[PDB]
């Protein structure tokens, strides 16, 4: 039932959003077996070492931890403009 | 060097009481807008109504 | 005498409004059966055919 909303609508929002200005990193090559993020540091002979990507664990921001359970409402309690009967 | 393209089952199978492949139905489907399952269900509900 | 033009239409008396059909345009047209999603209002009209 919801598959058209995903493929034939939300896909375009992803395709746009990937071209947004500040979405600068390459997040995923589509190959789970091989892909690793490019890793960079600001680094100085004087001894600075500031990795851009780093693992500090749960933060105040609330972005670090992922509840996967979110997939359920998305499948079983969301409406979409494509489903359904016409909505601009 | 290739062309990715859709291939309808009617363009593979042609059993008389299984897969309707009348050129009438063929062209009639050719007239149809792209369809989700909700669209089809809306059609059935309308005809029933 | 003076009949300017004689067409062969689908019979309205048989394909009544009770069928949902409207033949005034010279083609059958049924509102809200097959209908495209994801389009501007009034883009639904051709599907009525």
């Amino acid at each position: 039932n919801i598959a058209v909303a995903h493929t034939d609508h939300l896909s375009v929002v992803y395709a746009t959003m990937s071209n947004f200005m500040l979405n600068f990193t390459n997040n995923f090559s589509g190959n789970h077996a091989t892909f690793k993020p490019d890793q960079y540091v600001i680094t100085s002979p004087e001894g600075s070492y500031k990795p851009i990507i780093e693992r500090q664990g749960e933060t105040v921001d609330g972005l670090t931890i992922i509840d996967t359970s979110i997939v359920w409402p998305i499948l079983c309690q969301c409406t979409y403009p494509l489903v359904r009967i016409m909505e601009e | 060097r290739y062309h990715e393209s859709v291939l309808e089952i009617a363009d593979i199978f042609d059993q008389a009481d299984f897969i309707q492949t009348s050129d009438a139905v063929r062209q009639l489907r050719a007239l149809m807008p792209t369809l989700s399952t909700s669209q089809i269900r809306h059609a059935i509900e309308r005809i029933a109504q | 005498y003076g009949a300017a033009v004689v067409n062969i239409d689908l019979n309205r008396d048989f394909f009544d409004t009770a069928t949902g059909i409207d033949l005034t345009k010279g083609i059958p047209l049924v509102q809200d059966l097959l209908v495209p999603i994801g389009v501007t209002a009034g883009a639904e009209q051709s599907a009525e055919y």
